[PDB]
């Protein structure tokens, strides 16, 4: 019993909007029965989220494409009534007539990635295009997502789930909100550039940018990582957790030290001058 | 009725397979090839690793949702007239774009047949061509255009117009401006328009570069142009063999923040700043290549005392660029030191030339500041050249098929590139004749695109160049007049599209100049019901691409960028099937043409009796496709993909220059009367001329210009915000480079999905916004929230936008795209703020220099606040 997965990789993700214009060119003005009503303009059953970090000049912005998570323990399907349900191959699909007329499904989604549609009274989202994935003649045998992407993001794969399971553990995959145990499908790498966040700065010695600069990260004492300052002088260490940290530096025997708090929230440095 | 069937189409934005059933577009979607029928890629061995392409095409954003566009409900209907014009009667020219100024555009119109339609414009073409001339009549459609080679406007257009008036308001080369009106008189390539060739640079990239500096270049944006997302895997080869990618932008494009190792932002009109000061390192610490430039530069000695500070007094360090630009001195020479140890490839532009620092006051000064510094470095030797990675794909450049730009059915041999090789292949001069133009040359009567305002509201100008003036480089400093010796002055307009509130200068002129007295008959042949179209007095519906038959090659332009295809993984050859009948009652631009010239009795002369099909064919026939596959096949089919040529001899872009040998590329100048011996540039010397031949000429003729020294100086911008009078009163320094999510125009608006992105329009209050973005520091200054509704003002006019509150720009510093396709007066057209999103209301109209007549409008001085609701109408 084979079931789909998606990977998504956040690090390659650049926000041309290809996957979204691809649902709405899917979606829109096209009716699928059995599987979805058309979309209603202004959804987001893909939704990529974008969010800056850090502060001019030394900040950077990444963006998380974000379709249903088709979770393996999904509340919807728990708390729909009936009115959504699961594929053996892991989709889940809202029932476009069994929906109608209940707002409330909306709310069974700790994701939030259903939209009302007013004109179909009815809940609406990622279908994962179980209509192409279920039609032979849809060649790519992929999702428009996917398919339309130009940037190499998305890495789509009907295989077992020990399969996935190794791939997870050897790329380190991660879901949004493990904690809530829906078990998402929809897998991200590189998760730490939208999820956490980063100090940086630049090491000048004698009015010159320094390259070769020996930096640590410590937090509590101990080393978290460590780097050399590149030729502009400067270092960024990211994918840090929230709490507070040290920063050694030392080139050509100076020394330099300070502390720095994370909170949601990454820190220049500026322009360390020894 | 029917089944799904799989059709082909391309686009401005890439080539598709098009779902059709029952007469109706289900989806468009990218190519994927038959590694059956469809002929293997190449491959590049480089530092250990085999890199190929992927066997598929990719797409742009709006083309993604380009069917959005096709049943746009902004999609012009029918044919309609303005209520308020009487062809018999009152004119009413005053009234034009009355429904605008009432924001109620539609109202301004009723429906009318495509008999009587067609029947008004003739009888004002004829009654106008026995008054004054056909000089009388302008017209003008504008630079971009649906995709298809036939029905493209250098094309059906020209063939059809050459036949019945006209004075063509020639475009100023917008895209090349710095190099076109700069650096052509420092290196030549006047036949690219100042940009330079680039023939096979990834395979000498992939094996040498490990540093490239993308100055005013978003490769992921711009793709170069009509490629996609063709170059995203490259850029990835690259990073991953440790390639350091530096960018130098205003704003933190796209691609830099998807890639970039370093950033700055540079004020607006300042980077020239940068490069002399790059320029001053190396000679300060002599780590440049003098053997080179002993050998390939002219005046360099002269210009290395004004670098040093000698002959002005002003040395031009680090520090001193630091404060022109507010980039760090001490990264400015970071970066100057690695650039000279390192193979450095510098990218400027997303073309390999090109970039929208190029169009700004500063744009002369640029683009010879990245000349100077690719000749310092020895460009052309293995790991040295100006290289955006976007173009040198190593396709077979000995197979030969037509870009757009070489004329089509026209075999105009002076407005397209026909003459080079396809007019010679497309006609016989025995059965099928091209359709010159006595008028559309320089010794007839053309206007400046730029200055269409200005020679219709104040009847006179005088200029420099013909529009692209590639022939050679003083073509551009040719004089010119308006009314020309002998013609008439303009009393009827015929206009192709109507982006121009969007897409040119202080914009506001143009809406003003519909309503002057003079004209007394305006047409607007468009698609969609939008920008300038509900200013005239007949509106016929034009189709996409998509409602007819064309034929195309992915992304190939050619003409004044030869072999650009190369910007492309595959060359791909497509034909564009009519996947669905036209629209409402519209019908494509050559069916148009065609009622037109049966009604002007020249049937015969314009179609020879062929349909778009037909053209096509013939067309196919006088390319080397035949070499692969008969007509019949390739229809059938619907694409080809061309096969590659791996024993080809690689000539690397200016690698014969560098070199000084004679010149081995596959380029399409310099002429042979421009070289000694077939060997240098087609300048003078045949050198890098630092001190200009040519305006060394011009200057002492008499044509002074303060802005355009011979000697490439460090000229200040002349709108930018430390040496502009403008900026006490507008403090903030606004960019508008080319929109993210739209081909120009072409995406923006009609209802289309594309403004639905996050990153392209702002809903609020049921008004989707376009987009300006603000730094943190300068929002919170004006008490300006993300997603706030501001207005950006200065002398030329007001905008309303939604803002975006970024780290992305220097404080200072603004940024909004152009190109916006909705024209929305709060009051009275051209007298008021605009809505739409239009921010070229604001971009300065005065040329780059007082003889470089091209447009500078990435360097504009504006001011911003929360809008408090008011309709400003004060202009
Ligand atoms: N601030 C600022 N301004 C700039 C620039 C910048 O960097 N900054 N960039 C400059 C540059 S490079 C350029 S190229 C110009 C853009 O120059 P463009 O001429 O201004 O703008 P387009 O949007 O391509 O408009 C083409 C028009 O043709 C119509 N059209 C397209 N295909 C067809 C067809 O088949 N039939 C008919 N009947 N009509 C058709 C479209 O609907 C559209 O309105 O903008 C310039 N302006
Ligand atoms: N999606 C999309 N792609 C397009 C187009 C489009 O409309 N939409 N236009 C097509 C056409 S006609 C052309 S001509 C090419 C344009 O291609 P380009 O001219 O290469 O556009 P950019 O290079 O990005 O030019 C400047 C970049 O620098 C910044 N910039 C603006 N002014 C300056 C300046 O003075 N200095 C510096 N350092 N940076 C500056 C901007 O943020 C912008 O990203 O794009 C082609 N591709
Ligand atoms: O935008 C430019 C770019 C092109 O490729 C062209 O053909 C015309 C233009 O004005
Ligand atoms: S198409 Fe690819 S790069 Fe583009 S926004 Fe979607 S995932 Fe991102
Ligand atoms: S993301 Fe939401 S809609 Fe999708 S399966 Fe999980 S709980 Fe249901
Ligand atoms: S898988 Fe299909 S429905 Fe889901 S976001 Fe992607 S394109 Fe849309
Ligand atoms: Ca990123
Ligand atoms: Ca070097
Ligand atoms: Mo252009």
């Amino acid at each position: 019993m084979e079931q789909y997965y998606m990977v998504i990789d956040v690090a390659k993700c650049q926000d041309c909007n290809n996957c979204f214009m691809g649902c709405m060119d899917e979606h829109e003005l096209n009716e699928w029965p059995g599987y979805t009503a058309s979309m209603q303009r202004g959804h987001r059953w893909m939704n990529i989220e974008r969010r800056e970090r850090g502060t001019y000049p030394r900040n950077d912005i990444n963006y998380r494409p974000t379709p249903c998570m088709h979770c393996e323990n999904a509340p919807c399907v728990a708390k729909g009534n009936g009115a959504v349900y699961q594929r053996e191959d892991g989709i889940v699909l809202i029932d476009p007539e069994k929906a109608k007329g209940k707002k409330e499904l909306l709310d069974t989604c700790p994701y939030g990635v259903m939209y009302w549609n007013e004109e179909e009274n009815v809940a609406q989202k990622c279908t994962m295009c179980a209509h192409l994935l279920d039609d032979e003649s849809w060649a790519p045998k992929m999702p428009r997502c996917a398919h339309n992407c130009g940037s190499f993001v998305y890495e789509f794969l009907k295989t077992t789930p020990e399969a996935m399971a190794k791939k997870v553990e050897e790329e380190g995959l991660e879901v949004i909100k493990p904690e809530l145990g829906t078990k998402p499908r929809v897998y991200y790498k590189n998760l730490y550039r939208f999820e956490k966040n980063y100090v940086t700065a630049g090491i000048l010695v004698q009015g010159d940018c320094f390259e070769g600069a020996k930096v640590v990260l410590k937090s509590g004492g101990k080393e978290v990582a460590s780097a050399e300052t590149n030729f502009f002088g400067e270092f960024k260490f990211d994918a840090l957790d929230n709490g507070e940290y040290t920063v050694e530096i030392d080139a050509d025997g100076k020394s330099y030290s300070d502390t720095v708090v994370i909170d949601d929230k990454s820190v220049d440095l500026g322009f360390i001058k020894l | 009725m029917g089944e799904v069937v799989r059709l082909t189409n391309s686009s401005t934005g890439g080539p598709v397979f098009v779902y059709v059933k029952d007469g109706k577009i289900i989806r468009m979607t990218p190519m994927d090839f038959d590694d059956a029928v469809d002929a293997p890629s190449w491959k590049i061995e480089a530092r250990g690793k085999t890199f190929t392409p992927p066997r598929k095409t990719s797409i742009a954003p709006y083309t993604a949702g380009f069917k959005s566009m096709i049943y746009s409900d902004l999609r012009i209907p029918y044919p309609m007239k303005r209520k308020s014009f009487d062809p018999n009667g009152e004119r009413n020219p005053q009234l034009r774009g009355a429904g605008l100024s009432k924001q109620d555009p539609w109202s301004d119109y009723e429906r009318i047949s495509w008999d009587e339609a067609t029947d008004i414009v003739v009888a004002e073409i004829n009654r106008i061509k026995h008054a004054y001339g056909p000089s009388a009549i302008l017209s003008t459609p504008s630079s971009h255009h649906m995709w298809g080679n036939v029905g493209y406007r250098h094309s059906t257009y020209f063939r059809f117009m050459n036949m019945m008036g006209f004075t063509y308001a020639d475009h100023n080369p917008d895209s090349w401006e710095g190099w076109h009106w700069g650096g052509m008189h420092m290196w030549g390539f006047s036949w690219r328009l100042g940009n330079p060739e680039q023939y096979d640079l990834l395979e000498d990239g992939l094996k040498h570069a490990e540093m490239i500096v993308f100055w005013s270049s978003d490769p992921e944006t711009n793709s170069g142009i009509y490629a996609g997302f063709e170059s995203n895997i490259r850029r990835q080869w690259l990073k991953d063999l440790g390639v350091d990618f530096v960018f130098i932008d205003p704003h933190m494009n796209h691609t830099a923040r998807l890639v970039a190792d370093k950033w700055f932002s540079p004020k607006i009109g300042t980077d020239h700043a940068l490069s002399f000061a790059i320029a001053y390192t190396w000679l300060k610490e002599d780590s440049y290549d003098k053997e080179y430039v002993a050998a390939n530069a002219h005046g360099f000695e002269e210009w290395a005392d004004y670098v040093l500070g000698k002959t002005d007094g002003t040395p031009k360090t680090c520090e001193w660029a630091e404060e022109e630009s507010g980039v760090p001195a001490c990264e400015i020479r970071a970066l100057a030191r690695q650039w000279a140890k390192k193979n450095t490839y510098l990218a400027a532009g997303g073309l390999g030339g090109w970039g929208g620092a190029c169009r700004a006051s500063h744009g002369i000064e640029w683009a010879r500041g990245m000349i100077a510094l690719a000749t310092m470095q020895g460009m052309g030797k293995p790991g040295s050249n100006m290289w955006s990675t976007t173009q040198g794909v190593p396709l077979d450049y000995e197979f030969y098929f037509p870009g757009y730009a070489e004329g089509g059915i026209s075999g105009d041999c002076e407005n397209s590139a026909a003459g080079f090789k396809f007019a010679w292949r497309m006609f016989d001069g025995k059965t099928t004749f091209p359709s010159p133009s006595n008028l559309n040359t320089s010794a007839g009567q053309h206007i400046p695109r730029l200055k269409i305002p200005e020679c219709i509201m104040g009847g006179k100008f005088q200029w420099s160049g013909k529009g692209f003036a590639g022939g050679d480089i003083s073509h551009q400093l040719h004089q010119y007049e308006y009314p020309a010796p002998g013609y008439s002055k303009i009393k009827m307009f015929w206009k192709y599209g109507g982006p121009h509130l969007g897409t040119m200068t202080a914009t506001n002129r143009y809406a003003k100049m519909y309503t002057h007295d003079s004209l007394e008959f305006v047409v607007s042949q468009s698609i969609w019901f939008e920008g300038e179209v509900p200013f005239a007095d007949i509106i016929l519906p034009a189709c996409t691409n998509f409602e007819r038959w064309d034929i195309s090659e992915f992304a190939n332009c050619s003409g004044y960028i030869p072999d650009n295809y190369q910007l492309c993984n595959h060359r791909v050859i497509s034909l564009q099937a009519k996947c669905i009948e036209p629209v409402g009652e519209s019908m494509s631009d050559y069916e148009i043409y065609r009622l037109f010239a049966k009604k002007l009795n020249i049937e015969e002369m314009f179609s020879e009796g062929k349909d778009e099909l037909a053209w096509c064919e013939q067309y196919f026939n006088a390319t080397d496709m035949p070499k692969y596959m008969t007509w019949d096949e390739f229809f059938k089919k619907g694409y080809f993909v061309v096969p590659d040529n791996p024993n080809r001899k690689k000539t690397v872009a200016l690698r014969w220059f560098a070199e000084g040998r004679e010149k081995d590329t596959p380029d399409w100048g310099p002429r042979l009367n421009n070289q000694v011996c077939r060997k240098g540039l087609q300048t003078t010397t045949g050198k890098v001329e630092f001190i200009a031949t040519s305006l060394k000429n011009f200057e002492e003729q008499g044509y002074i210009d303060e802005h355009r020294p011979s000697m490439h100086t460090y000229v200040p911008a002349w709108e930018s915000q430390k040496h502009s009078p403008l900026a006490v009163k507008y403090p903030l320094g606004m960019l508008s480079p080319h929109p993210r999510f739209s081909m120009h125009t072409m995406g923006d608006g009609k209802n289309s999905y594309m403004n639905y992105i996050k990153d392209h329009r702002v809903e609020v209050d049921g008004y989707k916004y376009w987009i300006m973005r603000v730094n943190s520091i300068d929002a919170e200054a004006r008490g300006i929230k993300n997603g706030d509704l501001i207005r950006a003002y200065n002398d030329r006019g007001s905008v309303i936008l939604a803002a975006q509150v970024t780290e992305c720009l220097q404080p200072g510093t603004v940024h909004s795209y152009e190109s916006c396709a909705v024209y929305d007066p709060l009051g009275t057209a051209g007298k008021s703020a605009d809505r739409g999103g239009c921010i070229n209301i604001l971009t300065p109209d005065r040329y780059i220099s007082k003889y470089a007549c091209g447009m500078a409008n990435n360097t504009a001085l504006v001011e911003i606040e929360k809008w408090d609701g008011d309709k400003y109408e004060i202009y």
